[PDB]
Protein backbone atom coordinates (compact mmCIF):
# COMPACT_ATOMS: atom_id res chain seq x y z
CA UNK A 1 0.00 0.00 0.00
CA UNK A 2 2.21 2.46 -1.12
CA UNK A 3 -0.68 4.03 -3.26
CA UNK A 4 -1.85 7.26 -1.90
CA UNK A 5 1.76 8.42 -1.93
CA UNK A 6 1.87 8.73 -5.68
CA UNK A 7 -1.90 10.12 -5.92
CA UNK A 8 0.07 12.82 -3.92
CA UNK A 9 2.78 12.41 -6.64
CA UNK A 10 0.18 13.19 -9.22
CA UNK A 11 -1.08 15.82 -7.72
CA UNK A 12 2.32 17.55 -6.81
CA UNK A 13 2.97 17.67 -10.58
CA UNK A 14 0.03 18.96 -11.30
CA UNK A 15 0.51 21.95 -8.79
CA UNK A 16 4.39 22.42 -10.53
CA UNK A 17 2.75 22.16 -14.01
CA UNK A 18 0.73 25.60 -13.98
CA UNK A 19 8.29 25.93 -17.81
CA UNK A 20 8.28 22.77 -18.98
CA UNK A 21 11.24 20.92 -17.22
CA UNK A 22 10.20 20.64 -13.98
CA UNK A 23 6.92 19.68 -14.41
CA UNK A 24 8.83 16.63 -16.17
CA UNK A 25 11.39 16.36 -13.17
CA UNK A 26 8.28 15.98 -10.94
CA UNK A 27 6.43 13.89 -13.40
CA UNK A 28 9.34 11.87 -13.25
CA UNK A 29 10.12 11.51 -9.72
CA UNK A 30 6.24 10.58 -9.52
CA UNK A 31 7.47 8.19 -12.23
CA UNK A 32 9.94 6.86 -9.21
CA UNK A 33 7.07 6.25 -7.18
CA UNK A 34 5.38 3.70 -9.05
CA UNK A 35 8.74 2.01 -9.84
CA UNK A 36 8.58 1.96 -6.14
CA UNK A 37 5.35 0.91 -6.42
CA UNK A 38 5.90 -2.06 -8.60
CA UNK A 39 7.21 -4.92 -6.56
CA UNK A 40 6.69 -3.22 2.88
CA UNK A 41 4.03 -0.46 1.81
CA UNK A 42 1.19 -1.95 3.08
CA UNK A 43 3.19 -2.20 6.29
CA UNK A 44 3.76 0.98 6.19
CA UNK A 45 0.12 1.75 5.70
CA UNK A 46 -0.76 -0.21 8.76
CA UNK A 47 2.12 1.90 10.33
CA UNK A 48 0.50 5.29 9.44
CA UNK A 49 -2.94 3.81 10.06
CA UNK A 50 -1.74 3.15 13.73
CA UNK A 51 0.19 6.21 14.02
CA UNK A 52 -3.07 7.94 13.05
CA UNK A 53 -4.54 6.16 16.35
CA UNK A 54 -1.94 7.28 18.22
CA UNK A 55 -2.49 10.86 16.90
CA UNK A 56 -6.07 10.68 18.34
CA UNK A 57 -4.55 9.39 21.39
CA UNK A 58 -2.31 12.03 21.88
CA UNK A 59 -5.47 14.95 20.57
CA UNK A 60 -6.87 13.56 23.45
CA UNK A 61 -3.94 15.67 25.09
CA UNK A 62 -4.23 18.41 22.71
CA UNK A 63 -5.80 21.37 24.98
CA UNK A 64 -8.53 22.23 23.71
CA UNK A 65 -9.89 26.60 23.08
CA UNK A 66 -8.64 28.85 26.05
CA UNK A 67 -8.68 32.20 24.62
CA UNK A 68 -6.40 33.14 28.18
CA UNK A 69 -3.74 30.81 27.23
CA UNK A 70 -3.99 32.11 23.43
CA UNK A 71 -3.79 35.53 25.15
CA UNK A 72 -1.03 34.84 27.40
CA UNK A 73 1.00 33.10 24.64
CA UNK A 74 -0.08 35.71 22.59
CA UNK A 75 1.25 38.37 24.63
CA UNK A 76 4.58 36.51 25.76
CA UNK A 77 5.43 36.22 22.04
CA UNK A 78 4.23 39.86 21.30
CA UNK A 79 6.54 41.11 24.24
CA UNK A 80 9.27 38.57 22.98
CA UNK A 81 9.38 39.88 19.39
CA UNK A 82 9.50 43.57 20.74
CA UNK A 83 12.25 42.34 23.05
CA UNK A 84 14.65 40.98 20.27
CA UNK A 85 13.10 44.04 17.65
CA UNK A 86 14.60 46.49 20.38
CA UNK A 87 17.99 44.52 20.78
CA UNK A 88 18.19 44.49 16.70
CA UNK A 89 17.29 48.35 16.91
CA UNK A 90 20.17 49.55 19.52
CA UNK A 91 22.56 47.06 17.85
CA UNK A 92 21.81 48.27 13.93
CA UNK A 93 20.88 51.70 14.03
CA UNK A 94 23.92 52.68 15.76
CA UNK A 95 26.21 49.61 13.85
CA UNK A 96 24.80 51.03 11.02
CA UNK A 97 25.22 55.05 11.73
CA UNK A 98 28.78 54.14 12.37
CA UNK B 1 27.67 33.55 38.52
CA UNK B 2 24.58 32.91 37.00
CA UNK B 3 24.12 36.33 36.13
CA UNK B 4 27.49 36.48 34.54
CA UNK B 5 26.87 33.68 31.94
CA UNK B 6 24.16 35.46 30.64
CA UNK B 7 25.84 38.53 30.26
CA UNK B 8 28.61 37.01 29.45
CA UNK B 9 26.79 35.48 26.54
CA UNK B 10 24.88 38.75 25.48
CA UNK B 11 28.32 40.47 25.03
CA UNK B 12 29.52 38.01 22.82
CA UNK B 13 26.73 38.25 20.57
CA UNK B 14 26.52 41.89 20.63
CA UNK B 15 30.19 41.70 19.16
CA UNK B 16 29.26 39.17 16.97
CA UNK B 17 26.06 41.00 15.72
CA UNK B 18 28.95 44.11 15.04
CA UNK B 19 31.24 41.79 13.59
CA UNK B 20 28.54 39.93 11.32
CA UNK B 21 38.11 42.56 -2.43
CA UNK B 22 34.20 42.06 -3.41
CA UNK B 23 32.70 45.71 -3.95
CA UNK B 24 29.48 44.69 -1.98
CA UNK B 25 26.99 47.22 -3.39
CA UNK B 26 27.22 44.87 -6.08
CA UNK B 27 25.95 42.65 -4.22
CA UNK B 28 23.14 44.03 -2.98
CA UNK B 29 22.19 45.16 -6.42
CA UNK B 30 21.73 41.40 -6.50
CA UNK B 31 20.44 40.48 -3.60
CA UNK B 32 16.93 42.46 -5.34
CA UNK B 33 16.95 39.81 -7.75
CA UNK B 34 14.38 37.31 -7.49
CA UNK B 35 15.16 33.38 -9.22
CA UNK B 36 17.81 32.68 -6.88
CA UNK B 37 15.34 32.47 -4.04
CA UNK B 38 18.04 31.22 -2.19
CA UNK B 39 20.17 33.76 -2.17
CA UNK B 40 17.81 35.40 0.19
CA UNK B 41 17.52 32.46 2.33
CA UNK B 42 21.53 32.36 2.35
CA UNK B 43 20.49 36.30 4.12
CA UNK B 44 18.46 34.47 6.66
CA UNK B 45 21.00 31.00 7.40
CA UNK B 46 23.15 34.00 7.41
CA UNK B 47 20.79 35.97 9.42
CA UNK B 48 22.40 38.88 7.18
CA UNK B 49 25.99 37.81 6.32
CA UNK B 50 26.35 38.06 2.44
CA UNK B 51 23.73 41.30 3.14
CA UNK B 52 26.15 43.12 5.35
CA UNK B 53 29.21 41.00 3.26
CA UNK B 54 30.24 39.64 7.02
CA UNK B 55 33.99 38.07 6.55
CA UNK B 56 32.25 34.80 7.92
CA UNK B 57 29.77 34.84 4.60
CA UNK B 58 28.28 31.64 5.35
CA UNK B 59 28.25 31.37 9.09
CA UNK B 60 28.19 27.97 11.01
CA UNK B 61 26.48 26.17 9.14
CA UNK B 62 29.31 23.51 8.21
CA UNK B 63 29.94 22.63 11.47
CA UNK B 64 26.30 21.09 11.71
CA UNK B 65 26.42 19.75 8.61
CA UNK B 66 29.13 17.00 9.99
CA UNK B 67 26.89 16.83 13.13
CA UNK B 68 24.43 14.83 11.03
CA UNK B 69 27.22 13.53 8.87
CA UNK B 70 28.86 11.31 12.04
CA UNK B 71 25.66 9.93 12.51
CA UNK B 72 25.99 8.42 9.63
CA UNK B 73 29.26 7.40 10.65
CA UNK B 74 27.39 5.52 13.49
CA UNK B 75 25.16 3.71 10.69
CA UNK B 76 28.27 3.02 7.99
CA UNK B 77 31.60 1.77 9.16
CA UNK B 78 31.18 -0.67 12.10
CA UNK B 79 34.58 -0.28 12.66
CA UNK B 80 32.71 3.23 13.41
CA UNK B 81 29.66 1.64 14.52
CA UNK B 82 32.09 0.22 17.61
CA UNK B 83 33.99 3.80 18.07
CA UNK B 84 30.82 5.41 18.23
CA UNK B 85 29.38 3.23 20.81
CA UNK B 86 32.94 2.66 22.89
CA UNK B 87 31.85 5.64 25.93
CA UNK B 88 33.41 8.49 27.18
CA UNK B 89 36.79 8.65 25.29
CA UNK B 90 37.32 8.34 21.81
CA UNK B 91 34.17 11.01 21.60
CA UNK B 92 36.04 14.17 22.01
CA UNK B 93 38.65 12.36 19.04
CA UNK B 94 35.11 11.80 17.59
CA UNK B 95 34.32 15.79 18.16
CA UNK B 96 37.63 17.03 16.59
CA UNK B 97 37.39 14.61 13.69
CA UNK B 98 34.12 16.25 13.18
CA UNK B 99 36.15 19.59 13.41
CA UNK B 100 38.48 18.28 10.90
CA UNK B 101 35.41 17.61 8.64
CA UNK B 102 34.44 20.85 9.41
CA UNK B 103 37.24 22.44 8.44
CA UNK B 104 38.13 20.50 5.34
CA UNK B 105 34.07 21.30 3.97
CA UNK B 106 35.09 25.14 4.44
CA UNK B 107 38.24 24.42 2.34
CA UNK B 108 35.95 22.63 -0.07
CA UNK B 109 33.25 25.22 0.24
CA UNK B 110 35.62 27.98 -0.45
CA UNK B 111 36.89 25.81 -3.55
CA UNK B 112 33.04 25.67 -4.40
CA UNK B 113 32.63 29.86 -4.21
CA UNK B 114 35.76 30.72 -6.11
CA UNK B 115 35.24 27.73 -8.80
CA UNK B 116 31.82 28.34 -9.30
CA UNK B 117 30.05 31.39 -8.16
CA UNK B 118 32.67 34.03 -9.30
CA UNK B 119 34.55 34.77 -12.68
CA UNK B 120 33.50 38.33 -12.84
CA UNK B 121 34.63 41.68 -10.96
CA UNK B 122 30.44 42.15 -9.94
CA UNK B 123 30.13 38.48 -8.43
CA UNK B 124 34.04 39.29 -7.77
CA UNK B 125 35.42 42.22 -6.81
CA UNK B 126 38.56 44.62 -7.81
CA UNK B 127 40.79 43.31 -5.52
CA UNK B 128 39.93 39.74 -6.01
CA UNK B 129 40.30 38.34 -9.17
CA UNK B 130 41.00 34.93 -10.55
CA UNK B 131 44.38 34.41 -9.53
CA UNK B 132 45.46 32.20 -6.78
CA UNK B 133 47.20 34.68 -4.31
CA UNK B 134 43.71 36.36 -4.52
CA UNK B 135 42.16 33.38 -4.44
CA UNK B 136 44.16 32.37 -1.14
CA UNK B 137 43.38 35.59 0.55
CA UNK B 138 39.78 34.97 -0.14
CA UNK B 139 39.84 31.67 1.32
CA UNK B 140 42.25 32.99 4.17
CA UNK B 141 39.97 35.45 4.95
CA UNK B 142 36.70 33.46 5.12
CA UNK B 143 37.75 30.33 6.75
CA UNK B 144 39.53 32.35 9.40
CA UNK B 145 35.77 33.99 9.77
CA UNK B 146 34.20 31.01 10.07
CA UNK B 147 36.42 29.44 12.47
CA UNK B 148 36.44 32.09 14.89
CA UNK B 149 32.22 31.37 15.11
CA UNK B 150 33.20 28.12 15.09
CA UNK B 151 35.57 28.53 18.34
CA UNK B 152 32.89 31.29 19.94
CA UNK B 153 30.22 28.48 19.45
CA UNK B 154 32.38 26.11 21.48
CA UNK B 155 32.44 28.33 24.20
CA UNK B 156 29.26 29.17 24.35
CA UNK B 157 28.02 25.77 24.54
CA UNK B 158 29.76 24.92 27.25
CA UNK B 159 30.32 27.73 29.22
CA UNK B 160 27.29 29.76 28.21
CA UNK B 161 23.34 28.38 27.63
CA UNK B 162 21.83 26.69 24.75
CA UNK B 163 23.02 26.82 21.60
CA UNK B 164 23.53 30.72 20.63
CA UNK B 165 24.14 30.61 16.84
CA UNK B 166 20.35 29.96 16.34
CA UNK B 167 19.54 33.36 18.40
CA UNK B 168 22.85 34.67 16.41
CA UNK B 169 21.34 34.43 12.80
CA UNK B 170 17.55 35.03 14.58
CA UNK B 171 19.02 38.66 15.67
CA UNK B 172 20.80 38.92 11.40
CA UNK B 173 16.89 38.93 10.26
CA UNK B 174 15.19 40.68 13.05
CA UNK B 175 18.13 43.44 12.06
CA UNK B 176 17.38 43.05 8.58
CA UNK B 177 13.95 43.44 9.18
CA UNK B 178 12.67 47.62 9.41
CA UNK B 179 14.70 48.36 5.68
CA UNK B 180 12.33 45.28 5.00
CA UNK B 181 9.38 46.61 6.58
CA UNK B 182 10.22 50.39 5.25
CA UNK B 183 10.22 48.83 1.45
CA UNK B 184 6.83 47.18 2.09
CA UNK B 185 5.50 50.59 3.25
CA UNK B 186 6.66 52.54 0.39
CA UNK B 187 5.48 49.94 -1.91
CA UNK B 188 2.41 50.49 0.02
CA UNK B 189 1.93 53.83 -0.59
CA UNK B 190 2.74 52.47 -4.49
CA UNK B 191 0.27 50.26 -5.96
CA UNK B 192 2.92 47.12 -5.76
CA UNK B 193 2.14 46.48 -2.40
CA UNK B 194 -2.00 46.04 -1.75
CA UNK B 195 -2.70 47.12 2.25
CA UNK B 196 -5.33 44.20 1.97
CA UNK B 197 -2.51 41.68 1.20
CA UNK B 198 -0.18 43.41 3.14
CA UNK B 199 -1.99 42.75 6.56
CA UNK B 200 -3.28 39.21 5.34
CA UNK B 201 0.37 38.48 5.56
CA UNK B 202 0.62 40.28 9.24
CA UNK B 203 -2.78 37.93 10.49
CA UNK B 204 -1.40 35.04 8.95
CA UNK B 205 1.92 35.22 10.73
CA UNK B 206 -0.18 35.84 13.85
CA UNK B 207 -2.29 32.85 12.93
CA UNK B 208 0.48 30.38 11.97
CA UNK B 209 2.28 31.39 15.29
CA UNK B 210 -1.31 31.06 17.26
CA UNK B 211 -1.30 27.18 15.45
CA UNK B 212 2.67 26.91 17.30
CA UNK B 213 1.32 27.60 20.62
CA UNK B 214 -1.76 25.30 20.20
CA UNK B 215 0.35 22.69 19.81
CA UNK B 216 2.49 23.83 22.40
CA UNK B 217 -0.11 23.79 24.91
CA UNK B 218 -1.64 20.63 25.18
CA UNK B 219 1.52 18.60 26.02
CA UNK B 220 0.90 14.93 26.80
CA UNK B 221 1.46 14.18 30.84
CA UNK B 222 1.04 10.62 31.82
CA UNK B 223 0.05 10.66 35.50
CA UNK B 224 2.40 7.80 37.01
CA UNK B 225 1.62 7.40 40.72
CA UNK B 226 3.54 7.37 44.20
CA UNK B 227 2.77 5.28 47.60
CA UNK B 228 4.88 7.19 49.66
CA UNK B 229 4.62 6.83 53.47
CA UNK B 230 7.83 8.59 54.77
CA UNK B 231 9.11 6.36 57.90
CA UNK B 232 8.92 9.94 59.90
CA UNK B 233 5.06 9.48 60.19
CA UNK B 234 4.16 12.86 58.56
CA UNK B 235 2.28 10.46 56.08
CA UNK B 236 -0.58 12.11 54.13
CA UNK B 237 -1.22 10.58 50.40
CA UNK B 238 -0.95 8.02 47.53
CA UNK B 239 -0.05 10.59 44.98
CA UNK B 240 -0.78 10.85 41.24
CA UNK B 241 1.71 13.27 39.75
CA UNK B 242 1.43 13.39 36.19
CA UNK B 243 4.79 13.33 33.93
CA UNK B 244 4.17 16.55 31.13
CA UNK B 245 6.22 14.65 28.24
CA UNK B 246 6.57 17.63 25.71
CA UNK B 247 6.57 17.12 21.73
CA UNK B 248 9.66 18.35 19.96
CA UNK B 249 12.47 19.56 21.63
CA UNK B 250 15.29 22.58 22.04
CA UNK B 251 15.04 24.12 18.46
CA UNK B 252 13.81 21.95 16.19
CA UNK B 253 16.74 20.01 14.87
CA UNK B 254 15.70 18.66 11.62
CA UNK B 255 14.99 22.16 10.28
CA UNK B 256 18.35 23.93 10.49
CA UNK B 257 19.70 20.49 9.70
CA UNK B 258 18.22 20.42 6.43
CA UNK B 259 18.59 23.95 5.86
CA UNK B 260 22.35 23.70 6.17
CA UNK B 261 21.66 20.52 3.79
CA UNK B 262 19.94 22.26 0.82
CA UNK B 263 22.05 25.59 0.76
CA UNK B 264 25.36 23.25 0.18
CA UNK B 265 24.70 22.12 -3.01
CA UNK B 266 23.33 24.75 -4.36
CA UNK B 267 26.07 26.90 -4.90
CA UNK B 268 29.22 24.79 -4.74
CA UNK B 269 27.46 21.82 -7.10
CA UNK B 270 25.11 23.39 -9.37
CA UNK B 271 27.38 26.35 -9.86
CA UNK B 272 29.96 24.45 -12.38
CA UNK B 273 29.65 25.63 -16.03
CA UNK B 274 33.19 24.09 -17.30
CA UNK B 275 29.95 19.84 -15.74
CA UNK B 276 27.05 21.14 -18.26
CA UNK B 277 24.26 18.69 -17.18
CA UNK B 278 25.82 19.69 -13.26
CA UNK B 279 25.11 23.47 -14.46
CA UNK B 280 21.53 22.26 -15.41
CA UNK B 281 20.59 20.65 -12.27
CA UNK B 282 21.62 23.27 -10.01
CA UNK B 283 19.74 25.65 -11.67
CA UNK B 284 16.70 23.07 -12.20
CA UNK B 285 17.34 22.89 -8.29
CA UNK B 286 15.42 26.06 -7.51
CA UNK B 287 12.99 26.11 -4.46
CA UNK B 288 9.90 26.79 -6.48
CA UNK B 289 9.85 23.51 -6.92
CA UNK B 290 7.39 20.82 -4.16
CA UNK B 291 9.80 18.15 -5.57
CA UNK B 292 12.49 19.85 -3.32
CA UNK B 293 10.08 20.83 -0.17
CA UNK B 294 8.82 16.63 -0.56
CA UNK B 295 12.12 15.36 0.09
CA UNK B 296 13.40 18.01 2.42
CA UNK B 297 10.40 16.81 4.73
CA UNK B 298 11.28 13.03 4.51
CA UNK B 299 14.58 13.66 5.55
CA UNK B 300 13.28 16.31 8.50
CA UNK B 301 10.90 13.59 9.76
CA UNK B 302 13.38 10.84 9.69
CA UNK B 303 15.96 12.71 10.76
CA UNK B 304 13.78 14.38 13.55
CA UNK B 305 13.31 10.33 14.33
CA UNK B 306 17.27 9.76 14.97
CA UNK B 307 17.46 13.17 16.86
CA UNK B 308 14.68 12.65 19.20
CA UNK B 309 15.95 9.46 19.78
CA UNK B 310 19.18 11.05 20.79
CA UNK B 311 17.85 13.46 23.16
CA UNK B 312 15.73 11.29 25.44
CA UNK B 313 17.51 7.86 26.82
CA UNK B 314 14.66 6.34 27.88
CA UNK B 315 16.08 3.68 30.45
CA UNK B 316 17.60 6.22 32.70
CA UNK B 317 14.35 8.07 32.41
CA UNK B 318 12.59 5.01 33.35
CA UNK B 319 15.26 3.98 36.58
CA UNK B 320 14.86 7.31 37.43
CA UNK B 321 11.25 6.15 37.94
CA UNK B 322 11.93 2.83 39.71
CA UNK B 323 14.52 5.64 41.89
CA UNK B 324 11.47 7.78 42.51
CA UNK B 325 8.98 5.57 43.57
CA UNK B 326 6.19 5.94 41.10
CA UNK B 327 4.34 3.17 38.98
CA UNK B 328 1.90 2.84 36.68
CA UNK B 329 -0.18 0.02 38.14
CA UNK B 330 -0.30 -3.34 35.74
CA UNK B 331 3.28 -2.69 33.53
CA UNK B 332 5.89 -4.64 33.79
CA UNK B 333 8.94 -2.10 34.87
CA UNK B 334 12.16 -1.97 32.88
CA UNK B 335 12.18 -3.03 29.08
CA UNK B 336 8.20 -3.25 29.04
CA UNK B 337 7.91 0.24 30.45
CA UNK B 338 11.18 1.36 28.42
CA UNK B 339 9.66 -0.20 24.79
CA UNK B 340 6.17 1.61 26.12
CA UNK B 341 7.34 5.05 26.64
CA UNK B 342 9.56 4.72 23.67
CA UNK B 343 6.70 3.51 20.92
CA UNK B 344 4.46 6.38 22.77
CA UNK B 345 6.98 9.72 22.28
CA UNK B 346 7.74 7.93 18.54
CA UNK B 347 4.09 7.96 17.68
CA UNK B 348 3.55 11.71 18.85
CA UNK B 349 6.77 13.71 18.41
CA UNK B 350 6.44 12.14 14.53
CA UNK B 351 2.92 13.93 14.71
CA UNK B 352 4.83 16.87 15.96
CA UNK B 353 7.16 17.23 12.97
CA UNK B 354 4.55 16.98 10.78
CA UNK B 355 2.42 19.72 11.81
CA UNK B 356 5.76 21.37 12.08
CA UNK B 357 6.44 20.65 8.29
CA UNK B 358 2.71 21.86 8.04
CA UNK B 359 3.27 25.39 9.05
CA UNK B 360 6.62 25.26 7.53
CA UNK B 361 5.27 24.51 3.76
CA UNK B 362 2.01 27.26 3.94
CA UNK B 363 4.67 30.44 4.48
CA UNK B 364 6.18 29.29 1.08
CA UNK B 365 2.85 29.22 -0.80
CA UNK B 366 2.31 32.90 0.83
CA UNK B 367 6.06 33.79 -0.59
CA UNK B 368 5.13 32.90 -4.23
CA UNK B 369 1.55 34.51 -3.87
CA UNK B 370 2.99 37.71 -2.71
CA UNK B 371 6.43 37.19 -4.36
CA UNK B 372 8.44 36.83 -0.68
CA UNK B 373 11.55 34.93 -0.15
CA UNK B 374 13.96 34.11 1.95
CA UNK B 375 12.51 36.37 4.71
CA UNK B 376 9.13 35.61 6.28
CA UNK B 377 10.29 32.19 5.74
CA UNK B 378 7.97 29.06 6.62
CA UNK B 379 11.49 27.69 8.41
CA UNK B 380 12.82 30.51 10.02
CA UNK B 381 9.30 31.83 11.60
CA UNK B 382 8.91 28.96 13.82
CA UNK B 383 12.39 28.06 15.14
CA UNK B 384 12.05 32.02 16.17
CA UNK B 385 9.03 31.37 17.75
CA UNK B 386 10.08 28.30 19.32
CA UNK B 387 13.92 29.66 20.23
CA UNK B 388 12.28 32.52 22.07
CA UNK B 389 10.12 30.29 23.86
CA UNK B 390 12.08 27.73 24.76
CA UNK B 391 14.84 30.50 26.41
CA UNK B 392 12.17 32.15 28.27
CA UNK B 393 10.82 28.75 29.92
CA UNK B 394 14.15 27.23 30.39
CA UNK B 395 14.71 30.92 32.38
CA UNK B 396 11.70 30.07 34.23
CA UNK B 397 12.74 26.90 34.89
CA UNK B 398 15.95 28.04 35.93
CA UNK B 399 15.03 30.45 38.24
CA UNK B 400 12.94 28.57 40.42
CA UNK B 401 16.28 26.98 41.37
Amino acid sequence: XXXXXXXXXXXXXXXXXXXXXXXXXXXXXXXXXXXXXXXLLTTKGKATVAFAREARTEVRKVIWPTRQETLHTTLIVAAVTAVMSLILWGLDGILVRL
Amino acid sequence: ELKRRLLFVIGALIVFRIGSGIDAAVLAKLLEQQRGTIIEMFNMFSGGALSRASIFALGIMPYISASIIIQLLTVVHPTLAEIKKEGESGRRKISQYTRYGTLVLAIFQSIGIATGLPNMPGMQGLVINPGFAFYFTAVVSLVTGTMFLMWLGEQITERGIGNGISIIIFAGIVAGLPPAIAHTIEQARQGDLHFLVLLLVAVLVFAVTFFVVFVERGQRRIVVNYAKRQQGRRVYAAQSTHLPLKVNMAGVIPAIFASSIILFPATIASWFGGWNWLTTISLYLQPGQPLYVLLYASAIIFFCFFYTALVFNPRETADNLKKSGAFVPGIRPGEQTAKYIDKVMTRLTLVGALYITFICLIPEFMRDAMKVPFYFGGTSLLIVVVVIMDFMAQVQTLMMS
